[PDB]
């Protein structure tokens, strides 16, 4: 109707620089609005805090899911596409800045941003937006999604992280395996343990996991590959690909004894494939045959 | 209308009662018998004191013990005041009538005597082992009488035409069967001994061995009601020696009195060495005894003085203290609580007197150290006295040990804390890893080497205002600079990778790996969170046959491992994982140096196989001695 | 020379042993444990559904233990706050076996200790704060921070 | 002539006593009087048996409590019996004179009755905690009358005509201005707990919450039944009110004595210990004596020994004779014959157990270091108890296994029983010291407490075999003519390596010899046959209360036993023989014992040596 008659009654008064561009948008539960801010002391000391178009650094906003702060979605609704603005807010709103700025910047004891823990003051706020979109264009990230629609969204995310391995991309492909058994994780909390849903939702995370451990093996980090395999081994003990891997990490990491029972193991429950663990084993123990040469000479004449 | 009536009483169940329900032991016939003679002897001094002419059938007041085997008779003789006809009719053949406590009402104020008895039901309990009882007694203005009886409802008296006794009276036991055992010598040496030590007159026995020789058994006076200030040391060790039969004398001796509602005189000694037994759980604590107008009522039985105090040997000895019909112990058992309260007070004011003195308070440390300190694991009140008493091996002290304060004196003005170190013997921590730059920077560390030290500074939270700080736990702070704050951050940048590596191998062994602030020569250390077991209390914990394994996992602390970057082999193990992490010499001296860290740190091997067998391939080393399925097994899927 | 003998300090603990249902309802307790956690048995098997006497704060470190126990069977050693009668909050170290009447599991047996206050604050400080499989840097405890909260605690 | 005389008494001071001598607790008048209400309750029970019409006047028995705050009065009202004017006068004026013994006396013989109280004395304990006391009763013959005193030396009976009462008596207590502590509902429920819960009538309390009326003695004294007519469900119940434990209990012995000294006997074994059970500051309560089913003390360490502490039971008897207070046993010297049979039907329970796997199992895991204290500590029972000690094995896996079944297994030829005492289990079984032991076949047992250690110090044989410690010096094992032959041999070609060895490590060790138990080790350190264990030196060291100024003469002597088919020791026999003078040899001897030492159990006097040791070879070894 009139949200900028509701906003000088609200108690922030605000003035605009040049208008946007577009039709207004809905703002519904849950939008999401890219746009850049820029806030600087209104009065107090007149300078900068916190910046985010000063170093080219967009805010990503999602307008109402809960944001305890309720200043910032509140000036963000009263603008359409494509529009700057600046305004100040009184003490009541911004009284919990701290709990904002602590890591917003940092993640990617402010001397700046603290200045209200001892002295509380109107604040400048300069916004600037780009695009501001409904959800179901944009691609909603796994955090803010809904239980119903992740269900059938993680298969999506690990088939791109196959095709990222496969293209010849490993770091990528580590997060995504990394996202979708993120979502998965979190589906389990819903379900009671044990039950036959939380076995169904167990069953379809291994195959990500193996795919995570294959990734990280990959980088050369084994000792991640290591805990993750011996996370799925405690409950299933029946895996020859979780066997694999974490005997071939045994290796990597000269865990000799380990990565040959490991080894042992798979052959004892797949027999088929014999000649791959046979040249594991034996380019291991020429790996500890060199380096055992090599200790020899370290260890020669030592005493006398 | 309304009846009036008077309280009877049924003679011969009262009797019954007397004889078979009041007194348990009965060997307490003779500790009564001889009660009532020091009574009558307590009469009859005072009667002669205003009139001399009353001593004229006898001057000597004195007991006698007569065992007669072969009459099966035991006979107590005293020259007390005796009795007259009418006197034995009422005291002796009335229950519960007492002529000394009536002789005490009939008596003025303010008078100088004291005498056991007020129940006026003791002389029957010499029906305990005596199937009848003779009592020939001789009043002064009065004839010579007997008085006879079988405790059967019935008693005569009739004159006594026998040998003329002076003055007193004599009570003559006729032994039952199986009480046979009072005749003979060293029983009634062991009960007088035990029970009437301290009578005002000379308990003399006659045994025939033919001549009769005589064994006085009163030969140590009660010196503890004597004024303090007229005493000399050595009457003092002749009675502690009389008391403890011990060869040497005391080393310290605290001779007080308390006045008022609760009233009592107490003597309590230190013996100059430890019993072999002073800790063994089944020794009866007869260390103190309680005594009611010089008579023994019951032992100390950890009642009198807590139980970290039972090295102390005294006596307690008190006037008007209310006693149940035995004398064996008191009523209203309540009580005891204050006496223990004034010991406890006079004997930590005793040992803070005996620590000026400093060849006395070595000898008496090196004796009692652990009570002390087990004192001060059990008992919170008296906690803060207690450990000022301490004595302690320093770094910066010699052959000689120091207290506490000395140390807070001493300290530096930079200083905010007590370093200490606790370990199996002073070698092992004087020249252990984690003080080596608390010395180096000039700083005092206190030597705790015994088991019972563990025990103590688990209490012991702080001294003199300042808390104590072990070498040995993580997060030693100590006074620095901002060019000490500076290099220990580059160090942390610089060593980060590293840490990470080395928590990496060690993942389950160890809970951080952080960059030392106690090292100089060591390359590495490890030190126990700040709340949990130390290595040493661990230790000791493990070889404790009556502990509860069961619980172990809610006491012991996780181990840091802090390493030392000044040293060259971590320089060098840096230097190697940052060219190859992976490197398999970093993991094995990785290994290698986390085991010899626990080794030197006080803690055990799971498994010290394990280090053996490395150190063995060390020296035999130093020596010379010696498809297309594979694929898709590991693409996707 | 004394032969060995048995002379020992006799230390004294506090640790206590209690009976809980299959939600952590307290049903049965020790003397020691009524003694620290004042609550008469009428009142503690008749409360709430085990969650109700957990502070706010650790409430999911004791959801992850309590799942972590009925997959392994037990919860290793954790340290939370307790409610006692007096509406006060006492640190406790616990750890809590699942029990089987056959196949199935029956009750919980709890072994923990009373903490102080320094020490429970010491061991709340060093509590680990990132999960192994979070979803990184998405603002979570910002945006919406609202979660329904696991179905372990739910009634029954 | 002679003249004769009774025995006389005076009334006041016989009060006097009786009111300030005879109990030293005050608490133990409500116990007095109930036990006069269950006396009262006793008699009109006995009456009504064989005549029904005596109980018209009422038909339930019964026992209340009920405070009086406002008033300040206790009353004690019970359904019994009653006491006629005569009666009243004779009984309750007269100073030991007995109603309830002369009803005993009256009766026949064979009697289903008894009572307690025959001193005649108890009534007058209200006086403790009472100004004065007002006793209204009723007998069936009689009427209701009113008996009041001070204690001041007469007493005054009128007949009553308050509210009547159908039968029974009443006892009003004025209660003292300092005294006021037991018209709480805490205090009354404390003591009747204590002394009175197996009392065989019901005691209700009423208080002022509308009333409220609470039975305070719910549990049966089911001791008095037949063990053969009780079930395990009653049981446990009876188990779990006394021992107030939210589980059941693992096993039960009920049993009877009869002759000059007779008592029943309920002793329980919980489940699982107590985490305070060797705790200091404890009484000793674990068993209870009753009389006639009234407590009179606890077990305080006289009716069952110390390593038999976590046993829970009930003791009662008929005719043991207490003294004035009831709180102890007159010739308590009974309480010796009593202990001996509770140990011989405890260690017979034990037995018994034995033959279910499973529950042995809990029990051994539960209670085990009791019975091994209980070997240190007893003598008369060793043999007994040895026969339920369970150990882990070299043969027995995961299980544990007793000492007859290792001399079941005992080969033909072997006549000892092999330990071995170390820190764990991981610890022994990968020591040096079973190596050969193992490889030739033979059991060694595992001993991973410290308790174990105090153990094996008294029991020296079982079975007729000796027990014999694998880390000790002269180790015997059968062998043959080539091993004596090889042995010899071996001797004469390192005599001159131990020499020179136990020159370089001069006051070190005693002696230098060939092993005969190594197979994989290059040496290992044993102690002398004479001396503690490297174990049991451990142990002693840790005593916090021991004096150890003295332990230099109890130390053993440790000799180093050196492997002859090790490369390690061939080498340093072949070093020696080129020269003797090396320093490489002296070292890398040094090092060796060290290391052995370190393995053997022992612990270096300055272990800052080995680790310099160590990092010198560290820094050889990477070049710096
Ligand atoms: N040897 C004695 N000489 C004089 N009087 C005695 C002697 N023995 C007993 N009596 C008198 O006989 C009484 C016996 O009573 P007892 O049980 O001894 O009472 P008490 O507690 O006063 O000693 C005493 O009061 C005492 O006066
Ligand atoms: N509640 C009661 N009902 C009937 N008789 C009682 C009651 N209380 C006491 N008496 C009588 O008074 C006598 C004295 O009791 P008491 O002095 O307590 O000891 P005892 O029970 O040994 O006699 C008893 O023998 C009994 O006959
Ligand atoms: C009184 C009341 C509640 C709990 C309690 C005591 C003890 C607990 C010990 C471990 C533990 C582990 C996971 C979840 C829990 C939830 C409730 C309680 C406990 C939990
Ligand atoms: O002599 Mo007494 O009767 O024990 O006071
Ligand atoms: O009721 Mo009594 O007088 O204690 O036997
Ligand atoms: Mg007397
Ligand atoms: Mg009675």
């Amino acid at each position: 109707a009139d949200i900028i008659a509701r906003l000088r009654e609200d108690g922030i008064q605000k003035r605009v620089i040049q208008e946007g561009r577009g039709e207004l948008p809905d703002f519904q539960d849950g939008t999401k609005a890219t746009f850049h801010y820029r806030t600087l002391h209104s009065d107090d000391e007149g300078t900068v805090l916190d910046d985010s178009r000063a170093r080219g650094k967009p805010m990503e906003l999602i307008i109402g899911k809960k944001f305890k702060l309720p200043v910032w979605e509140t000036i963000v609704c009263t603008m359409r596409e494509g529009e700057i603005a600046q305004f100040l807010c009184d003490i009541k709103h911004v009284v919990l800045y701290p709990l904002v700025a602590k890591s917003l910047r940092n993640i990617a004891g402010h001397a700046d941003l603290d200045a209200l823990q001892q002295n509380p003051q109107p604040l400048i706020f300069h916004m600037e937006m780009l695009k501001v979109e409904s959800p179901g264009t944009y691609q909603q990230d796994p955090w803010a999604m809904t239980d119903e629609e992740k269900a059938k969204a993680v298969p999506l995310i690990h088939q791109e992280g196959n095709r990222l391995y496969r293209e010849g991309h490993v770091k990528e492909a580590a997060a995504k395996y990394y996202d979708a058994i993120a979502c998965l994780k979190n589906l389990q909390m819903k379900e009671q343990p044990g039950s036959p849903e939380w076995i169904q939702l167990d069953q379809q995370i291994t195959p990500l996991l193996l795919n995570y451990c294959q990734c990280k093996l990959v980088v050369e980090e084994y000792y991640e590959v290591l805990d993750h395999c011996s996370s799925i081994l405690n409950k299933y003990d029946d895996n020859v690909k979780a066997y694999f891997k974490r005997g071939k990490a045994h290796a990597a990491v000269w865990n000799a004894q380990e990565a040959q029972a490991d080894f042992a193991k798979v052959l004892e429950l797949d027999p088929a494939l014999a000649p791959v663990v046979s040249r594991e084993l034996q380019a291991l123990e020429a790996r500890i045959r060199q380096k055992d040469e090599e200790d020899k000479a370290r260890f020669r004449g030592i005493f006398s | 209308e309304v009846e009036t009536f008077a309280f009877q009483a049924e003679i011969a169940q009262l009797m019954s009662l007397i004889i078979n329900t009041f007194y348990s032991n009965k060997e307490i016939f003779l500790r009564e018998l001889i009660s009532n003679a020091s009574d009558a002897l307590d009469k009859i001094r005072y009667e002669s004191l205003t009139d001399p002419s009353k001593l004229d059938s006898g001057k000597e007041l004195k007991i006698d013990i007569i065992p007669n085997p072969q009459e099966r008779t035991l006979t107590l003789v005293d020259t007390g005041i005796g009795m007259t006809k009418a006197d034995l009719i009422n005291n002796l053949g009335t229950i519960a009538k007492s002529g000394t406590k009536a002789f005490m009402e009939a008596l003025q104020a303010g008078a100088d005597i004291s005498m056991i008895g007020q129940f006026g039901v003791g002389f029957y309990s010499a029906y305990l082992v005596a199937e009848k009882v003779v009592v020939i007694t001789k009043h002064n203005d009065d004839e010579q009488y007997a008085w006879e009886s079988s405790a059967g409802g019935s008693f005569t008296v009739r004159a006594d035409h026998g040998e003329p006794i002076g003055r007193g009276t004599k009570v003559i036991l006729h032994l039952k069967e199986d009480q046979t055992e009072y005749l003979e010598e060293r029983r009634v040496k062991e009960v007088v001994k035990k029970h009437s030590q301290f009578i005002g007159y000379p308990i003399t026995l006659y045994l025939e061995k033919k001549y009769i020789d005589q064994e006085e058994l009163n030969k140590t006076k009660p010196i503890w009601t004597r004024n303090p200030d007229d005493i000399t040391q050595e009457e003092y060790g002749e009675f502690y020696k009389s008391l403890t039969n011990d060869w040497e004398d005391h080393l310290a001796v605290k001779h007080f009195s308390v006045e008022g509602q609760l009233e009592f005189r107490a003597l309590l000694f230190i013996p100059r060495r430890a019993p072999f037994d002073l800790f063994e759980n089944k020794k009866k604590k007869n260390n103190i005894k309680l005594y009611v107008r010089r008579v023994f009522i019951m032992d100390s039985c950890d009642e009198l003085i807590p139980e970290y105090l039972n090295f102390i040997r005294g006596v307690v000895d008190s006037e008007d203290l209310p006693l149940n019909i035995s004398r064996e112990m008191l009523q209203q058992s309540k009580i005891l609580k204050v006496i223990r309260k004034n010991i406890v007070k006079k004997c930590l004011e005793l040992f803070s007197e005996l620590a000026e003195d400093k060849e006395n308070y070595k000898k008496f440390y090196e004796a009692f150290s652990k009570n002390l300190k087990l004192g001060i694991h059990e008992d919170s009140t008296n906690r803060r006295r207690l450990s000022e008493l301490l004595r302690y091996h320093t770094s910066q002290s010699g052959d000689e040990m120091t207290s506490l304060s000395e140390y807070v004196s001493r300290m530096k003005e930079t200083q905010k804390s007590i370093y200490y170190i606790t370990g199996e013997s002073k070698e092992q921590v004087a020249n252990s890893a984690f003080v080596e730059r608390v010395r180096k920077r000039g700083f005092e560390v206190v030597y705790m080497t015994e088991p019972i030290d563990e025990y103590c500074v688990q209490q012991l939270k702080e001294f003199d205002g300042k808390s104590l700080v072990s070498v040995t736990k993580e997060g030693l702070e100590l006074p620095e600079d901002e060019e000490e704050k500076k290099k220990m951050e580059e160090s942390k940048a610089k060593f980060e990778n590293l840490c990470k590596l080395m928590k990496e191998i060690l993942d389950k062994k160890v809970e951080k790996v952080t960059i030392s602030n106690r090292l100089v020569s060591s390359p590495c250390c490890i030190v126990t969170s700040t709340y949990g077991w130390t290595a040493n209390m661990e230790r000791i914990m493990k070889a404790q046959a009556l502990r509860d394994n069961s619980t172990m996992g809610y006491m012991m602390a996780k181990k840091h491992l802090e390493i030392n970057p000044d040293h060259p082999i971590v320089e060098t193990l840096r230097q190697k994982a940052e060219a190859d992490k992976n490197d398999k010499a970093v993991k094995d001296l990785v290994v290698l140096l986390f085991e010899t860290a626990l080794l030197s740190s006080g803690f055990s091997l799971e498994d010290p196989q394990t280090h053996s067998n490395r150190i063995y391939r060390m020296i035999k080393l130093g020596l010379g001695i010696d498809d297309e399925d594979a694929s898709r097994m590991e693409e996707v899927d | 020379l004394q032969p060995p003998s048995i002379l020992e300090i006799r230390t004294k603990n506090f640790i206590f042993r209690t009976k809980h249902k299959l939600d952590f309802t307290p049903i049965g307790c020790d003397a020691k444990g009524r003694i620290v956690l004042g609550y008469t048995e009428a009142e503690l098997c008749t409360r709430g559904s085990g969650y109700q006497f957990i502070h706010a704060a650790d409430m999911l470190y004791c959801a992850e233990s309590h799942i972590r126990m009925i997959k392994t069977g037990e919860s290793g050693m954790i340290v939370f706050r307790l409610l006692t009668k007096n509406n006060r909050w006492t640190w406790v170290q616990s750890n809590a076996r699942l029990l089987y009447k056959n196949g199935r599991p029956d009750y919980i047996i709890v072994t923990q200790r009373p903490l102080t206050d320094e020490e429970g604050t010491e061991h709340l400080r060093k509590r680990n704060t990132k999960l192994p499989f979070m979803f990184t840097t998405g603002e979570a405890v910002l945006y919406e921070a609202t979660n329904p909260f696991p179905a372990i605690m739910d009634p029954l």
